């Protein structure tokens, strides 16, 4: 499922004036065309894969593709260093002040944090020699902070900074997301604003965070292929943008 | 300003004119009204900055502020400033205008140091614990806060004196706007206050971190540097001033028509503002990025023209003195409301308005004619589209006197009928002439 | 053949004060240090445009016309001219603007300013972006200036230029005027380029037919396959392009921290706002230099064009012109000029060969008893196969008479023929 | 265009080097200096253009005055509209600050009338020996000969008519017959 | 401007000599010395009048 | 021309956008390198006319 410049796909979108209906040429953060990303796959048979073992470099910024061309949404685990756990070899371990992005509910409501990630002394809990791995495993309203649950049983989440939580509508349809870290913080984009085509990246949130962030892993999930997501990375290049009447991004041009 | 002939006088920079159309700039256009429209929100909240303890040059605190009226007033007068660097700004444009973001940098240092962070400095300091980002309007300031506000120093303040890593001894140096990282700060922790290049192991890769003191260099007047940087985006602007200008109005149905002098949402520019009919954002725009409408808070379009919008030509003839105007390509009906910008007399003609002078033709609202049928063969004051100003018989110094309107007719030549037939027609000369 | 000559340029005058300027007091006083500049641009501009108007002026002074046959439904009988007639002569309106000249300009993409309600419209219409560079006179602070005549004042000139192209030309000198009708012009014109009287009386059905799918085939002619179109519409993109380049340059800061004069006034001191303001006048005056350069260079090449356009009118509408390649491929016969945007548009019809044929022909004829009387021929050959005379524009052989020969002196080349003289040469 | 832009300060403190240099400091004056040299390096290059467009058109017109002495002060120009309306009988050339002064002559009518003319006369007896006019017509008063720019009948000769083909167009004449066509 | 105003305008009264002839008959390598008179009579001849 | 225009510093303190990147500091390298950016644009628009 690569990039394709001529449906605009990942490009994000200027901040401030809409423009309309010119060409404009930017050098900014932008997927590089012809990139395939990197496929992640929730199974749906609990099930996991070994995603908490990479720890892949953030780089400029990473955008996803999140569903069609089942439709679970990621959960994403940001940090500054990256390293093993003790006492078991196992990678995984995100030292200091972490991000995390889980996806509660079936998908509808999101919980973003940043804060330290103590492992838990129990069994089948990282620091332990039993560890396998961490995962997420999926009316009145206790199951909205469900992924928090989960993700609480492995880690102790003692000193917390930022929490927030967002609202997003069940769907079924195309839907992308985007993380850029600059000076003010780390933006979180995305392409809800579902006017017409849309399939474009506009910001929506601002976490404080000021230490650099260097490392994104995917968080393991399961539900009891049915889930696919590709994660491609940002860069530093030119592009030529065409703008349309109604004042979205349709075609692209990597230069 | 006087006339539409004194504006012509004053443009082209000289009094003996020959005769022709003219192309007219203004020079009685001014600003009367002032327009204030921005965004309420809640206060900013400078606590943390003032009222807690200082934060150390190797870990700052970092703030940024956004939707939310700051009030630079409070704030002046809770520190002494020393000096301030500012680089594309004042702190006299700091006290007013919106921005979309606001990062204020803050932590303690001594005064005396001001050379290790002045831009160009070599010193271990800009290398490895601060570097200013430089690239979005930024001020440095440098100012003494008194413990009775608040502020407080404790602990250890310290500084990284050097930070390098791997096998080449790689130097961890500082991006701009950024701060030192995770593992230099957890090598300086455990590094001796007097400065021994201890060598530690994180995560699989030796790092050697050094550290100095200098938390014997401040006192009760606590030496604290405040490093404030704005972002200018406009259609995306959300903090502004508590205080909205003085001489401004927050209505603007009293002032439609008139040129007057906007600040709406931080920018600043003068314009006249007109109701018209014709919403996915607050500022319309064209193709060359002016702003040619915007949205108000209540419901409302108002379309936005520059302070002169109007073509205004100057139709003159040396002889007889007399002039005339020709508002190119506009309606007569819609000059009687901008007239304020135009020439004194001219104002003074629209304003108790004699619907004589307005005549519409088919380049534009012409003043100073009279409808004619007389046609003339040469065109010395050509309004195009085949029509001619015919100029008065009589002088100035008599009174004014309206022009001619409507000329350049055709030739037309001899017609000779074909017959059609065998024979044919032909058109000789009886008599003739010479003509050189 | 289709060529078009562009007689013209805009008319544009900026208002140098507005442009470099938006009406703020601090920059027109850093103006002054830069002199005079809004007086010379202003002057400048004005020169260009009285001399443009002046250039128009003489150049349809050239399509004079003293004399003139009135436009008939039935012009050219068997030729076809209901194309290059007015429309008001034929069905409907009263406009003179021929179905050709509505047809150049319904195809080539104008976009028309308006002349007369221009500022009302531009106000009442939202932002676009085919109307925007009109819409950027009122904004950017220039205008586009109205052509000196109106399109119904071109028409009547042309069409008076096509009633008098039969007439035009007949005998020496230019004095007096014939009432002939086009397809006896027609035949005289294609008599004269040697074609005989028998030729032009026999395949006479043969000529008209070939006439009118000639200026039929004009009605798919305004397409991307040809190139005069092509010109026109790149003219018409040239003055755009000129235009825009006078807009969307006060969107450029030039180096300093903001493109607008109240920025660089609020954003900095008082010192530091005097040399971002210069920065931005410097860059406005830069612009308006380069345009006006621009101008004064696109005047000459209108001055030089217009000069041709009226060698061509003279030389080639108004008479047949012998001299070649001048009008056209072949052999001229006849040419209109109608009115395109911003210029004339020229259609030269020629005589093409289709069919070459090879004879053997020879100098001239004398005869053996009386070696001093020779003939030779007038307008065409004398081919073998005794011999005959031929037209040397169509291949027809016809008996010798004293009506396409001359008596001239004897040659070394010329032929001795004994036996069946030709009438010139018996006794 | 050349000693009015001297007088310009170009965003500097003066119009001139003296008094810039004895004003400030070293550095500062370099600025200075540098943005007036700027100034008048502009004022030059836009007079070298201007100069080489200028060129450009006198070579253009002197093309064009090199063509109009050698066809109508030189000769007869018997072509129309390029040296004057009318026809065209004899022009001068004087010489005229930058370049030369025309004055050509014309053969203007003042009064025209219209008379009924025909393209050749043929005779009822002969058809094949007809004649056509050459330097005018054959108007009917029964036919006269007239000159193409003035109108003065004449009785048909052989030194203004000329033997052609016989057309359909020919008028047929059989009571009267001109000279040229009598036997 | 390379040349006096007396060469010049002799180079023009020396044109102006040349009126008449230089073009009386094809070819111009003659020259006739035909009077001024004359040369418009026959040029009005020539005409058509 | 457009062969030579390109050593001239234009005022600036080198003809090249390297050196000026090296000696300077980055408020005064926007400073100098469009004394560069200026100077090559004339030398553009004035090759182009
Ligand atoms: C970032 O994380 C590292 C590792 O979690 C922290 O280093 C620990 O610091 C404590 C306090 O002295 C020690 O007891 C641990 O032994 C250290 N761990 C390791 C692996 O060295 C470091 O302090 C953190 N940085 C902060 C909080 O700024
Ligand atoms: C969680 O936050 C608390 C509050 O700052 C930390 O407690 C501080 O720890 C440092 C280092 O041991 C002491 O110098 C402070 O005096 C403590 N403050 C208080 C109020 O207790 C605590 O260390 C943090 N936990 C982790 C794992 O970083
Ligand atoms: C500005 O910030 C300060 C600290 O960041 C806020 O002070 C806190 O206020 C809450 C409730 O008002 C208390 O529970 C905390 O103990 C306070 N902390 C400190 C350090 O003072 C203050 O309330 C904020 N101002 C506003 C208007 O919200
Ligand atoms: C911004 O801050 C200044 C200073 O704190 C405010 O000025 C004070 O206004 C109150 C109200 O009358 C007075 O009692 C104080 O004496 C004023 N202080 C000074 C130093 O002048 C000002 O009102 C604030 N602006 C807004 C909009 O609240
Ligand atoms: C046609 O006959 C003439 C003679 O009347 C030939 O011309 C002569 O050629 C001889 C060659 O020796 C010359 O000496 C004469 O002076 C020529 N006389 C004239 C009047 O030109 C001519 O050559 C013959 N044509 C051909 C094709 O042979
Ligand atoms: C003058 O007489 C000639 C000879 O009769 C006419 O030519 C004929 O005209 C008729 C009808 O006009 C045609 O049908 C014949 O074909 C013509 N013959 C030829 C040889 O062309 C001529 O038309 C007469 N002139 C006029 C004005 O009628
Ligand atoms: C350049 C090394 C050779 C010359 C050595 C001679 C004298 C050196 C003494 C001090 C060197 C300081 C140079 C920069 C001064 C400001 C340092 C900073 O705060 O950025
Ligand atoms: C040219 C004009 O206006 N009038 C002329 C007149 O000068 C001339 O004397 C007369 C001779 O017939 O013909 C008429
Ligand atoms: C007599 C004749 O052929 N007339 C036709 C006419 O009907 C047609 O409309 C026109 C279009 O080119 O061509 C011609
Ligand atoms: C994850 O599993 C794949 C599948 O075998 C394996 O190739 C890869 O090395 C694993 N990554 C780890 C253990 O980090
Ligand atoms: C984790 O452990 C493996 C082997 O146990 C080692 O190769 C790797 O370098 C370790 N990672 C870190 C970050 O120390
Ligand atoms: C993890 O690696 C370290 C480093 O060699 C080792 O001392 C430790 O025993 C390992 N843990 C396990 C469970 O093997
Ligand atoms: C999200 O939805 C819940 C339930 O309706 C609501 O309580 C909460 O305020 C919402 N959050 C936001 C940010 O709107
Ligand atoms: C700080 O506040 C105290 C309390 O009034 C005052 O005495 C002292 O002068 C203040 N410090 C300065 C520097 O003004
Ligand atoms: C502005 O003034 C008009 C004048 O009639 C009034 O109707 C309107 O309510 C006012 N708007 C305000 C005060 O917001
Ligand atoms: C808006 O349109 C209506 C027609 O429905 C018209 O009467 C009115 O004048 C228009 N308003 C403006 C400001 O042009
Ligand atoms: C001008 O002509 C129009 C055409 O009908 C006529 O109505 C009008 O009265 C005329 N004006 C004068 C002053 O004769
Ligand atoms: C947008 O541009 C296209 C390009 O052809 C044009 O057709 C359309 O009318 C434009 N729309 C607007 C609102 O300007």
């Amino acid at each position: 499922e690569p990039i394709d410049m001529n449906k605009a796909d990942g490009v994000i979108y200027p901040n401030g004036r809409t423009y309309s209906n010119i060409t404009l040429q930017t050098t900014n953060l932008f997927p590089k065309n012809g990139d395939l990303g990197t496929q992640y796959v929730y199974s749906a048979s609990a099930f996991i894969s070994n995603y908490s073992y990479y720890g892949n470099p953030f780089g400029d910024g990473i955008v996803i593709r999140i569903g069609q061309n089942k439709k679970i949404y990621p959960a994403l685990m940001l940090g500054s260093s990256f390293g093993n756990f003790s006492a078991n070899n196992k990678s995984g371990a995100y030292f200091n002040h972490t991000l995390l992005i889980l996806p509660s509910k079936c998908g509808t409501v999101f919980q973003v944090a940043y804060c330290l990630l103590q492992p838990r002394t129990e069994s089948k809990c990282p620091g332990n020699s039993n560890y396998v791995s961490y995962f997420l495993a999926d009316t009145s309203d206790e199951i909205r902070r469900n992924g928090l649950r989960d993700i609480r049983k492995f880690f102790n989440l003692v000193n917390c900074t930022y929490f927030e939580e967002f609202n997003v509508t069940a769907d079924e349809r195309a839907e992308w997301f985007g993380i850029v870290q600059d000076a003010q913080g780390v933006h979180l984009y995305t392409s809800r604003k579902n006017g017409f085509n849309s399939n474009n990246l506009f910001l929506f949130a601002t976490v404080p965070i000021y230490d650099k962030l260097n490392y994104y892993t995917v968080i393991p999930r399961s539900v009891i292929a049915w889930a696919a997501f590709y994660i491609y990375p940002l860069h530093q290049l030119s592009y030529l943008l065409n703008f349309d009447v109604n004042g979205y991004i349709t075609q692209a041009a990597d230069c | 300003g006087y006339n539409d002939y004194t504006q012509l006088i004053c443009s082209y920079g000289d009094f003996n004119m020959k005769s022709g159309v003219y192309s007219t700039s203004y020079y009685s256009a001014k600003p009367v009204g002032a327009y204030y429209e921005a965004h309420v929100y809640p206060d900013c909240n400078f606590t943390e900055l003032f009222r807690e303890r200082a934060p150390t040059i190797m870990q700052y605190k970092r703030e940024v502020f956004t939707r939310c009226n700051y009030n630079l007033s409070l704030l002046l007068s809770l520190v002494q400033v020393d000096e301030f660097v500012c680089d594309k700004i004042t702190p006299e444009a700091l006290a007013t205008g919106c921005y979309s973001s606001l990062t204020v940098d803050w932590f303690a240092f001594p005064y005396a140091w001001k050379s290790y962070l002045a831009i160009g400095s070599a010193d271990r300091i800009v290398r490895f614990n601060y570097n200013q980002d430089y690239s979005n309007p930024s001020c440095r300031i440098h100012s003494k806060v008194n413990s009775s506000i608040g502020i407080s120093y404790a602990g250890a303040y310290s500084y990284i004196t050097n930070c390098n890593y791997g096998a080449t001894n790689k130097d961890d140096v500082v991006k701009p706007g950024g701060r030192a990282s995770q593992q230099c700060i957890t090598g300086a922790l455990n590094s001796p206050t007097t400065g021994q290049l201890w060598a530690y192991n994180f995560g699989g890769v030796p790092y050697r971190v050094s550290r100095l003191t200098y938390t014997d260099h401040l006192s009760d007047p606590l030496d604290m540097v405040y490093v404030i940087t704005v972002k200018y985006e406009p259609g995306a602007e959300t903090v502004c001033p508590k205080q909205i200008r003085p001489d401004y109005s927050t209505n603007i149905t009293h002032l439609l028509g008139s040129c007057i002098s906007y600040d709406i949402y931080g920018i600043t520019g003068t314009g006249v503002f007109q109701l018209c009919n014709a919403r996915q954002q607050k500022f319309v725009y064209d193709k060359f990025d002016n702003i040619i409408g915007f949205h108000s808070d209540d419901g409302n379009y108002y379309c936005v023209a520059p302070c002169v919008s109007v073509p205004v030509s100057v139709i003159y003839d040396d002889k007889t003195n007399q002039y005339a105007t020709l508002f190119g390509s506009v309606a007569c009906q819609h000059i009687s409301t901008m007239a304020a910008q135009f020439s004194r007399e001219t104002r003074a003609s629209l304003v108790s308005r004699n619907m004589q002078n307005l005549l519409q033709t088919s380049v534009g609202c012409v003043m100073g004619f009279h409808e004619t049928n007389d046609t003339v063969e040469e065109c010395h004051l050509s309004l195009g589209q085949s029509l001619c100003a015919i100029p008065p018989n009589t002088n100035l110094r008599s009174g004014r006197s309206t022009f001619g309107l409507g000329s350049l007719a055709y030739n037309s030549p001899l017609r000779v009928d074909a017959l059609n037939s065998s024979e044919f027609k032909v058109s000789l000369p009886l008599n003739f002439t010479f003509g050189v | 053949t289709q060529e078009y000559i562009e007689t013209s340029i805009q008319k544009i005058t900026v208002d140098c004060k507005q442009y470099v300027c938006n009406g703020f007091a601090k920059c027109e006083k850093l103006l002054e240090q830069y002199g005079q500049f809004c007086s010379k641009i202003n002057q400048a501009l004005h020169g260009a445009n009285l001399r443009q108007d002046d250039s128009v002026r003489n150049l349809f002074e050239s399509v004079k016309t003293p004399q003139t046959v009135p436009l008939t439904t039935g012009f050219g009988g068997e030729f076809n001219l209901t194309l290059l007639e007015p429309l008001s002569v034929s069905t409907g309106s009263s406009n003179a603007r021929s179905a050709l000249e509505e047809l150049l300009f319904d195809s080539v993409t104008i976009a028309d300013p308006g002349y007369m309600q221009g500022y009302d419209d531009c106000m009442q219409q939202g932002p676009a972006s085919a109307r925007d560079l009109i819409c950027a006179q009122y904004v950017a602070g220039y205008k586009v200036l109205p052509p000196l005549m109106d399109v119904n004042m071109e028409a009547a000139y042309t069409s008076s230029l096509l009633g008098s192209i039969a007439g035009a030309g007949w005998t020496a000198g230019l004095s007096s005027f014939a009432a002939i009708p086009f397809a006896q012009s027609i035949f005289y014109r294609l008599n004269g380029v040697g074609i005989t009287q028998q030729v032009l009386s026999e395949n006479q059905k043969i000529i008209a037919n070939k006439f009118n799918q000639a200026l039929g085939a004009m009605q798919t002619g305004f397409t991307t396959t040809n190139e005069a179109f092509q010109k026109v519409q790149d003219a018409v993109n040239t003055n755009a392009q000129a235009l825009a380049k006078l807009a969307s340059e006060l969107s450029n800061t030039f180096g300093a921290i903001s493109s607008s004069i109240g920025d660089i006034i609020q954003r900095l001191d008082v010192l530091e706002q005097e040399v971002q303001i210069d920065r931005l006048i410097n860059g406005r005056l830069t612009t308006l230099n380069a345009f006006v350069a621009q101008q004064l260079v696109r005047s000459e090449s209108a001055a030089r064009s217009a000069q041709l356009a009226k060698d061509k009118v003279n030389e080639c509408v108004k008479s047949q012109s012998t001299r070649s390649g001048f009008c056209g491929q072949g052999t001229h016969i006849v040419s209109f000029v109608i009115n395109a945007p911003n210029g004339l548009y020229f259609m030269h019809v020629g005589y093409h060969p289709s069919q070459h044929i090879e004879v053997v022909a020879a100098y001239g004829l004398c005869d053996s008893a009386n070696p001093t009387n020779c003939i030779a021929p007038v307008n065409g050959y004398f081919i073998k196969n005794e011999w005959s005379y031929t037209g040397s524009s169509f291949y027809a052989p016809e008996p010798i008479t004293t009506l396409n020969t001359r008596y001239v002196a004897p040659q070394v080349t010329f032929q001795n023929i004994s036996n069946n003289l030709p009438p010139p040469l018996l006794s």
